[PDB]
């Protein structure tokens, strides 16, 4: 098993068509599009349908990371290297050494950290903070973020072979706003979490359904979950409606 | 078995933090498994003075490199290897989150833990409790009857939520006078979060005000092992079930939590 | 001409640190003192709760700096002068000490009409808590007949002894059944200092606990106005006498503190 | 002055001593063990009695009842036995109420020390005079002594007392800097204007310049009101700078610019202005390693040490520790305080300790046995087990 | 000291309050009445060995007269102090100056030990020292007064308890003044008999008149161009005071059969211990010689109010009996708080005193607590 997402409309069924045109190779997969569009199921699912299927799945989200402990979890530390280090561990491309890479939010990437990933795609190899060693491994990687690149370099803030390297194999993903006819589905499909996690139930009127396809929802499928998960957590065996949707789901 | 981490937090202070983790914790420990407390008030150690042991080697040596982590495993009751640290510190009070993700990050070296690992966080809303829940998978908060409990409550889960975007949170009831009153003070709390935000809360039990939890501190020993035939060692009996069982099918994702490790593979 | 404060303090959380201090403001007040109160718990706001207040503008503001401090000033029950802190603010929960000092002077521009203050300082032994605490000269620890609370304040003690040299302490006990059990617990304290301290604890009377206060916290009313014919309420006005028999500070010393210009003028 | 109870069944015992009492110069009121109720309401009130000289009890209860009874009466009535001391057969609480017991016949400096003693927590205990004045732990007279240890550093304090430069102090810590610097303040031209304390030392290094020069908002981050700093504050006064050395680098130029052209600067401005503030220092290190080490500048050395004054351990002039002892005490009857009295034992044990902590920890000390256990007969056996010296 | 006091009073009542009264001072009394006194009286050493002699009411037949006669044949130097009566006027003129005091019935303590003093001053008779240092308040408001004084020159008045260290002071303004060359001279009035203290401040006169006995010029001459230091003031008579105002105003005396008047140029330092204004209000002090004295006031302070001077005195004290190879003892700290709690009535003389006798009694010896006298025994 694995979590799993369903959808019907157009916008859906060219993420497939366009995720199926890279799967048959691997290489740096760069994705771009707005937060909470689901670009962690998009990587599980590519390694999923890839070469990998045993080897382990790392993600890292570097908007739960911060930004000087990035590199510390990532490419990882001895026991001596700093003040804060007091015990040697691996980093994460060895805990999931042989698997799959997935490094969202890359907006917030400082100039160190993009030359060290830079020379880890270039030369395959990396060393620990605080030590010389050059350990070599294999792994494939898929990075992702919130803001459109284009304007990140034209700030100057973002170095333009990394942003070469990474767009190698550009990606693109639909918000749901443009979707909208399938969400219904989408949600017979978030009821099934309900029937895979035992947390609970809950259940949709054709007027919530359609109430809820007005809304704007900035972070498309990230806060459809959470406002799923929140009502019926809230008071789980009740009718939902359009009247009792916390605020702005109401839009009729 | 990828380990499940619980950390006992609420922000007001007094609720029972201390109190309601360690009497926890010997409830997973006499119901199976074998827990490891540990306490995240790292400058105002209070399990030990609760249990009653004395700490010949702190959680401050390891901080400061004098000892490994696998020395300050200190043996108490119930078989629970008890991780005191400093009293009376400011120096390991307020650090870096550089030497927290160090903390979190060492660990990974114990790999005797069946699932079970009880963080006692300090009373506000400081870096060190944000660090710590960030770093747990399940994040329990004990709050009383009284509005400034549900104020720091509802301050907590506002801060989580709007910098860190967390979303499944426990409620537990503390120094509670009739059962109909925990279940008031979750709805007040839940009314508040629905009124203003978007975070779904989890009930979890309730712990009446009984004279054995007072008579118990008294005799520097926790109630659980004091007076285990009382309505608040059953309180916490009842909440060891829904605390340890819940998530059976549990999916180990990744990021900074504790034992990274042994969630990715 | 000098201005008394008086944080409340004691580490240990629950033991009564803002229902005590808000009881103390009120109490002063009705003594004939005009009295402001200052939550120094800048992350959690719990003054405000107790006593109904509901600002439009808070310290927040001050500090980020759209306002002044004349604004946030609330005239709260009782003829009280509130100074609320915000709750769940971003830019309240973790203060450098050079921000808390940048509130900390800018506190003594107000202070035309101003006879006794009350510092509210927040649960722990944080920076902001021991900023605080060394910034008011009538330092009171509020301790409950509970080891834990017992050795949490010896902590704190330690912590303000060992480090910044303090030694003097106002202890008040809390939630005592019976007058001779807080003088019971007044000489635990002295025992355990004696054993390995070296501070002057100084007793100044126990709060009996009866079921009023709390009555009075949950109708959000400070005890002191919403009950005044209680043993709680007689015994809190007999404490407030004493509180102004406590000598008035003539000298400022070498550390940061409330009302510089006050003292040495 | 008030009156006295004397609530003695014995003839011949309660006749002396009201003949006794009214020696001293204050009435009395004789009284049995069982009819002093209606004696007592002849007073006023409580306030109109002192204290009670108990003698023999006779009555039901025993004496436990009966100084049940009185304690009823006034529970801040301090008991005076006469004759028979405290055995070991009353409670713990009984045998602390006493204030002292008397040893017939009548002792002529232990009854004056008593009924002194008496009337001391009698003004302390009622609601009368409001507030006082409350000073600090080390802020006494301790100045006091025979030693050569303090007579240089008085002879420091007359050399620089006429004087208007930069003084420089040295001393370990709690030796009693802050006396120093507020005498020094007192003897000099600037006596009427502001003695601003700051220790670099308590505060960290980054809020140093703010508290010193002071900052205005707009140009200073944490910056809420356009502050006067702490040198505003000095003007026409002093700043005495204890445990100078803990300055970050630029904070020792800055204040060699502000002593040199007696003018400075707010931070975040580029605004000056002059002042007078005379500039007192103080710190328990060795500046001449610290200068090598790079961390204490030169010229900020040389401009500081015109005048050093030097300091000297407690346990270097231990001769002059009971003086102390006694200026304490009276400091303490005269503050908010009860009245303590030491044994010869407790005293000499008292002289034997090294004092790892100079006179701030000999007051820290004698405040917590004053408030530790209070109006008692204090001995060796009730110092702290560190001070008990055998 | 270790000699008793006599109590000779026919009351039974009286007697044995009085008894009791000085059994609390710590002084050994023993309780007497007429009917036995004689033999109690023969059961002494000596009759050097009792202090004075107390007499209350006297109920006996004959009147005191007879108990004076016998008493005077007892002793002839012995002094009397009278307890719950004024002095009687009916007494012969020989007789009532040995009573001391007329004091009422049983006094407050200052009062009865200042006779008490009076009596061992009366008792030697008929058988100096570096204070000014330290750094206590008291002492610091003396020197101010001092320096206020120095740069002038004229009357001046010290105010103070008896046995406080006048003498010192008034050695300090003479040295401090332009009349360092000049003799400085100290009387005192206290300690010179009533009857002989014209002829001591006056001077003496052959056989111009009766009871001119004593050949010694008066301290006219020995103040000439100094300082005239005359303590206890207040003993002064009032021929004597106004003949003093006359010698001060108009700076000049004159020898009684001449027509010669001589001048003297002589600074004058009057010390008193009894208070002033009071005795002005009951008439026996004139008006214009307080208003000249008092121009200059030093309130010389107590013992008690300068208790942290007390240690560096003994020192000095100490230090006097180094320099005169005349003991060493050395004070613990137990004996310094004992010594510095005290009252000490006579604030100066008695801790000179008391250093004296724990000298003589423990030399070489480490004075604690347990070697100190009764008075001075200070315990927790
Ligand atoms: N040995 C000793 N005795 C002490 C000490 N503190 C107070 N006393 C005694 O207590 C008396 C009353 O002090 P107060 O109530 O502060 O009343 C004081 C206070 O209002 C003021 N004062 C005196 N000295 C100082 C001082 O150094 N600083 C300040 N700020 N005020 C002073 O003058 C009043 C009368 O002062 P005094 O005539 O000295 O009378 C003083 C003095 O006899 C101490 O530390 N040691
Ligand atoms: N409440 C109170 N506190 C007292 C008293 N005596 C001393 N203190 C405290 O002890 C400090 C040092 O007193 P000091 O050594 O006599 O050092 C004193 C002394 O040299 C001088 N001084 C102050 N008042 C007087 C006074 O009335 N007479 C004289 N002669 N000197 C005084 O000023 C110095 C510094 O005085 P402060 O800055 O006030 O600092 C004073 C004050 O904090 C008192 O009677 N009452
Ligand atoms: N059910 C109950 N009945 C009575 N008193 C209780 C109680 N639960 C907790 N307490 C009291 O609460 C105080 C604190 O309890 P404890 O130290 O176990 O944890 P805590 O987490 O509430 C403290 P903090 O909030 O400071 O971390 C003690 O006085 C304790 O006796
Ligand atoms: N004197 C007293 N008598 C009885 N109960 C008291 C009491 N003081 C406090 N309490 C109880 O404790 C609760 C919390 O009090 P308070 O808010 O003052 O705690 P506190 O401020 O010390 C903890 P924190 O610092 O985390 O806010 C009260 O609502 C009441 O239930």
């Amino acid at each position: 098993l694995f979590r799993s997402l369903v959808g019907t409309s157009r916008a859906i069924q060219q993420v497939r068509q366009m995720m199926q045109q890279v799967a048959d190779t691997d290489a740096s997969v760069l994705i771009l599009g707005e937060s909470g569009t689901g670009k962690e199921v998009v990587a599980r699912n590519l390694h999923y349908h890839s070469k990998r299927r045993e080897g382990p799945f790392v993600p890292v989200n570097c908007g739960a990371i911060p930004a000087e402990l990035l590199e510390s979890e990532l490419f990882g530390h001895e026991k001596g290297a700093f003040t804060g280090a007091i015990t040697s561990r691996a980093g994460r491309f060895e805990l999931a050494n042989g698997g799959t890479l997935f490094l969202d939010e890359i907006g917030d990437m400082p100039l160190p950290m993009q030359v060290k990933l830079l020379r880890v795609l270039q030369e395959r190899t990396f060393e620990r903070v605080g030590s010389n060693k050059t350990q070599n491994v294999d792994v494939r990687i898929i990075a992702a973020t919130h803001k459109n690149l284009e304007k990140m370099i034209e700030d100057g803030t973002f170095r333009e072979d990394l942003y070469y390297r990474l767009n190698v194999f550009p990606i693109e993903m639909a918000p749901l706003r443009e979707r909208v006819e399938d969400i219904a589905l989408l949600l017979n499909e978030l009821i099934s979490r309900m029937e895979h996690e035992k947390r609970g139930s809950i259940r949709f009127n054709s007027a919530a359904i359609m109430s809820l396809c007005r809304h704007d929802w900035p972070g498309n499928v990230r806060e459809l979950a959470n406002l799923v998960e929140r009502l019926a957590i809230m008071h789980p065996y009740g009718v939902i409606g359009v009247g009792e949707l916390p605020k702005k789901f109401r839009h009729v | 078995h990828p380990v499940q981490v619980i950390a006992v937090t609420g922000g007001k202070g007094g609720v029972g933090k201390t109190n309601v983790s360690v009497n926890l914790a010997l409830a997973l420990a006499d119901l199976g498994r074998r827990v490891m407390l540990l306490d995240a008030a790292l400058g105002l150690a209070n399990v030990d003075v609760l249990l009653g042991l004395t700490p010949k080697r702190t959680l401050a040596d390891v901080i400061e490199g004098r000892c490994e982590l696998r020395d300050v495993l200190l043996l108490g009751p119930g078989g629970v290897r008890i991780v005191p640290a400093a009293s009376g510190t400011q120096s390991m009070v307020h650090l870096s989150p550089m030497q927290h993700a160090g903390l979190i990050q060492a660990f990974s070296d114990i790999s005797d833990n069946l699932d079970v690992l009880v963080v006692d966080t300090a009373a506000g809303i400081g870096d060190s409790v944000v660090s710590f829940v960030r770093a747990a998978q399940e994040v329990l908060l004990v709050v009383c009857d009284e509005p400034t409990s549900i104020t720091d409550a509802y301050a907590l889960i506002k801060l989580l939520n709007r910098d860190h975007g967390m979303t499944r949170f426990r409620v537990l009831a503390n120094m509670a006078h009739s059962p109909q009153e925990g279940r008031n003070l979750f709805a007040k709390l839940t009314k508040v979060t629905d009124r203003f935000l978007d975070v779904a809360l989890q009930y979890v039990g309730v712990i009446p005000y009984d004279e054995s939890v007072r008579k118990a501190v008294q005799k520097q020993r926790a109630v659980y092992e004091a007076f285990p035939r009382s309505k608040a060692s059953l309180a916490f009996k009842a909440v060891a079930q829904k605390v340890d069982s819940w998530p059976l099918p549990a999916n180990p994702r990744g990021h900074l939590e504790f034992f990274v490790e042994r969630l990715v593979q």
